[PDB]
């Protein structure tokens, strides 16, 4: 494994007879841009009003189960860890809580559900923020509950409210929740360019290696590297906010240059693993973790997207899986990884190949596979990778978990024309301007595996 | 042929 | 971009290499090697043993031999 | 544990899932070393 | 932070105890009023606009009061040590590889429901130790978890010398295994962190966890690799962002139950807690009984708060003003 360099950049500030041809050559020992524009495109764009911040509604869950803080015997003394039973011979004793959850004569469990009930005797007595029940046990226990199942941490789940068949008066009480809230930001964007039809200052040359070793458009050039301005602004942005609200970063007329993290400043707070050394041990217990709390058994389909070198290295660690599935025996009959291909050379003439293109783990995961061109980008990802490529086509990008009905990734617009252009004639500059910016609604559900050499 | 959307475009749009 | 260096290097852990570079002094060698190698995140497992400049008048000779061993693995 | 089904008779390395026989040495790979038998 | 209620619960903040009406000029003050037959306790108060008085509690119809320190509402962190299992091996076994498992309960939602799950991984070398081991499985769990870009901060890492087996050396994604410069590493502390506050509209809240075990093979068996208990806390949350959420609820009770809403167009209630403070609570609960016919009681109490530095020398003078005037025997924190 090592590379031959092909090709050398260089700036013009350090350097006709017939042609050929009138198509300009482009030789393949000389690397290409690459748009984001099939990456951004593939998300929908949604349209607002005006450039103010912009918030929604977002919907939890309700089934609680309180933490218990401390446990106390009926003369106030707390229960320690290695103390002797509690409540024995159906005695009363208390439990402290950070809040008023329960009620009056209901039926709680620890950890152990059904095994140790508590009743609780009473409403609670309110000590500071904290609700002190005085409980006893449900169970006909006559030797209490092991002080390791009384302490800091224990979860506590309600059962029911029972009384006697006569003469009773009245128990438990009922609870109520509520939702939450959260915003996004934009950003502004802007271009010049000191200009007609030709070159200015900013010229690189690009000679290639061999043995025996026109005029500009600027009219495209600017909407084009202004078009990568709104890609790696939507894409490859930041934010700049405090936990204040505070802005860090001032331009030149004194107001605060505000910015939005873009996509994928969005999507790594959720989800994210980075890993040295790609194995299925990892991934798929990742994922199926991801997915049995959170997707139904017939909804488990993730399409992980990578570059192109990131698809030889789940071919060759699937492989790794597979050749140690000491069970199976793999034949050429069913896989096929030769066959016959017709040929002048011989009558049975064979061929040769495969690549595993899909995992499926149990439980119904399927862990499939496809290549994202531009994760190969030679000029933005610059640190290299051992086993060929840029190192960031090692990363694995699952993006769409599960069903929404709604995006989840989508990139706002304002009504209309929100770009700018504008011409200077003194000096000639050509101004160009536009706000942008992308929401991810819920990064829960996307899932990004980088690798380390990518962080910090 | 245009859909009302595209009147709101050739509307929202500017006039400027 | 005055004299041409090959280098012997040894990859620490991971293998054995051979390289060359264009540059004027040979620290400069082992940045053009260490920042623009293929272990480019990991640039301190590059261990430079020898450097020696490519000089022209046999123009008929080796410059470079490292061979790994079934028994060095 | 780890099953191989082939022997293969070279001078130079087998693949990881195969025995190297090479002149009289039985050569097999576990613990991500090459391993004689003796 | 919405509390439960019996019925209507009312508290004052004590920031300056006098001894009579015409003394009461600071915003904070209080002095408990009662008569000389001690059949009614109240507490007349200095708002921001004016003293102001409690409800006239009847000192027959007294139910119970205590008073609450600071240091018996502080949170304990949970920490988890994680180690090496010694009948696994109490040496990382070469070419197997070590991942971790941290699960979330709580992520962002109030239910179990909502679990989040973060990794660490790391394959071991041929000459790798036990110490060595949790150098790179630390850097390798604070790089997963405590990244600049992440929402909340979830956990701390931190590992523990042997030869000094005391205190914490911290990890986080910027730290490198060349300043983790110590060759005798025993355990891994895994220990979660205060969750972000702001009064009224987000509470106290915590997401609790259990770092989980993959399996390895040692010698052909699958063994998960390692134990992780659960060790005594070390650090305490303190009670200032609890008790400024406490007053923020019960400035409801006698203010305003619209806060902020129609935003221009509000009344704004001052409070003088500060978050930055850890109090002690006193709860004086009682109620009232009518007068032939509506004998059921009206369940009420009465919160006051008191801050202390050290020793509780301001909820003690409190106790001591409340039992030398009303006749009570509140017990003395």
């Amino acid at each position: 494994a090592g590379k031959l360099g092909k090709f050398q950049m260089l700036g013009f500030q350090h350097w006709a007879p017939q042609k050929a041809t009138n198509l300009m050559v482009q030789l393949l020992a000389f690397y290409r841009g690459k748009s984001l524009d099939t990456f951004l495109n593939s998300f929908p764009t949604r349209e607002f009003e005006d450039d103010n911040e912009y918030y929604w509604d977002v919907i939890g869950s309700s089934r609680r189960n309180i933490p218990l803080v401390e446990a106390r015997d009926e003369n106030g003394v707390v229960v320690a860890a290695n103390a002797a039973n509690v409540g024995v011979g159906t005695s009363p004793f208390y439990l402290v809580f950070p809040e008023d959850w329960f009620a009056d004569g209901e039926v709680i469990v620890g950890n152990l559900n059904q095994v140790y009930p508590f009743r609780i005797l009473g409403d609670a007595r309110m000590e500071g923020t904290n609700a002190v029940y005085k409980v006893e046990l449900m169970g006909g226990n006559t030797q209490g509950v092991p002080a390791e199942r009384l302490q800091q941490g224990e979860r506590f789940s309600i059962e029911f409210a029972p009384v006697e068949k006569e003469l009773s008066r009245k128990v438990g009480d009922v609870r109520f929740t509520s939702p939450v809230s959260m915003r996004n930001e934009w950003t502004t964007i802007r271009i010049q360019h000191k200009v007609g039809n030709k070159l200015n200052k900013k010229l690189a040359m690009g000679i290639p290696m061999v043995r025996n070793l026109w005029m500009h458009y600027v009219d495209w050039e600017v909407e084009l590297q202004f078009d990568e301005y709104k890609n790696n602004a939507m894409a490859w942005g930041t934010s700049n906010r405090n936990l204040n609200g505070e802005y860090m970063n001032f331009g030149k007329s004194g107001n605060a240059i505000k910015t939005g993290a873009g996509i994928f400043e969005q999507t790594e707070v959720a989800n994210t693993m980075y890993y040295n050394t790609f194995s299925l041990k990892l991934l798929e217990d990742a994922l199926y973790e991801l997915s049995a709390s959170k997707l139904a058994m017939d909804d488990r389909l993730f399409v992980i997207k990578t570059g192109e070198r990131g698809a030889i290295q789940f071919h060759k660690e699937v492989l790794k899986t597979v050749s140690g599935w000491t069970t199976f025996v793999l034949d050429n009959n069913s896989t096929r990884v030769v066959e016959k291909v017709q040929s002048r050379l011989h009558s049975n003439a064979l061929s040769a190949g495969f690549q595993f293109v899909e995992y499926k783990a149990p439980n119904g995961v399927r862990v499939r596979l496809d290549v994202d061109p531009f994760y190969d980008d030679p000029v933005r990802n610059k640190i290299l990778h051992p086993m060929g490529g840029v190192a960031f086509s090692y990363r694995y990008d699952i993006w769409y978990i599960g069903t929404m009905d709604q995006p989840n990734i989508f990139k706002c617009k304002i009504k209309g024309d929100n770009e700018y252009r504008g011409y200077q004639w003194g000096s000639a500059v050509i101004h160009r301007m536009a706000t942008l910016g992308v929401c991810v609604l819920d990064p829960t559900r996307t899932m990004s595996l980088i690798p380390a050499i990518l962080q910090g | 042929v245009l859909s009302p959307k595209d009147i709101k475009y050739i509307e929202t749009m500017p006039d400027y | 971009a005055m004299q041409l260096w090959v280098m012997e290097y040894e990859v620490t852990g991971i293998g054995k290499g051979c390289a060359m570079c264009k540059a004027i002094n040979p620290q400069q060698a082992e940045m053009l090697l260490k920042s623009n190698g293929i272990y480019n995140g990991s640039s301190y497992l590059y261990k430079v043993t020898r450097i020696e400049q490519v000089i022209v008048p046999p123009c008929n000779g080796l410059m470079a031999e490292q061979v790994v061993t079934y028994k060095d693995v | 544990m780890k099953t191989l089904r082939t022997l293969k008779i070279s001078p130079n390395a087998p693949d990881i899932n195969s025995v190297w026989l090479y002149k009289g040495t039985m050569k097999y790979f576990n613990n991500g070393e090459w391993e004689t038998i003796g | 932070m919405v509390i439960s209620i019996n019925q209507v619960r009312q508290l004052y903040v004590a920031k300056a105890l006098k001894a009579n009406t015409a003394a009461l000029t600071t915003a904070g003050d209080i002095v408990p009023k009662a008569d000389t037959a001690k059949t009614t306790l109240y507490f007349q108060s200095m708002s921001p606009a004016g003293i102001v008085a409690s409800d006239k509690i009847n000192l027959k119809h007294v139910l119970y009061a205590k008073a609450t320190p600071s240091e018996a509402l502080a949170h304990k962190l949970v920490r988890y040590s994680v180690t090496l299992d010694a009948d696994v091996s109490a040496t990382p076994v070469a070419g197997q590889n070590y991942i971790l498992r941290l699960a979330f309960r709580q992520y962002i939602g109030l239910s179990e429901e909502d679990q989040y799950f973060k990794y660490g991984e790391v394959i071991a070398r041929s000459g790798m130790t036990a110490s060595d081991f949790y150098k790179k499985m630390a850097i390798s769990l604070a790089k997963n978890l405590e990244n600049k870009t992440e929402s909340t901060p979830l956990v701390n890492i931190y590992l523990i010398s042997a030869a000094a087996a005391s205190t914490d050396v911290p990890v986080t994604s910027a730290t490198k295994e060349s300043d983790l410069t110590a060759t005798d590493y025993n355990q891994i502390i895994i220990e979660e962190t205060e969750q972000p506050w702001v009064l009224g509209m987000m509470p106290q809240a915590f997401i609790p966890f259990t770092p989980q075990f993959l399996t390895i093979t040692v010698d052909g068996e699958d063994r998960l690799w390692g134990v992780a208990t659960v060790v005594t806390p070390t650090k305490t949350v303190p009670d200032g962002h609890l008790i400024a959420d406490l007053e923020y609820f019960c400035m409801g009770a006698r203010g305003d139950i619209y806060r902020g809403m129609g935003y221009p167009n509000i009344i704004k209630t001052t409070y003088l807690v500060d978050p930055g403070a850890v109090y002690d609570v006193l709860d004086i609960h009682y109620f009232y009984t009518g007068s032939n016919e509506s004998v059921q009681k009206s369940e009420k109490t009465i919160t006051l708060v008191a801050v202390d530095d050290g020793s509780h020398t301001a909820m003690n003078a409190l106790i001591g003003a409340i039992n030398t005037a009303s006749g009570l025997t509140i017990a003395t924190l």
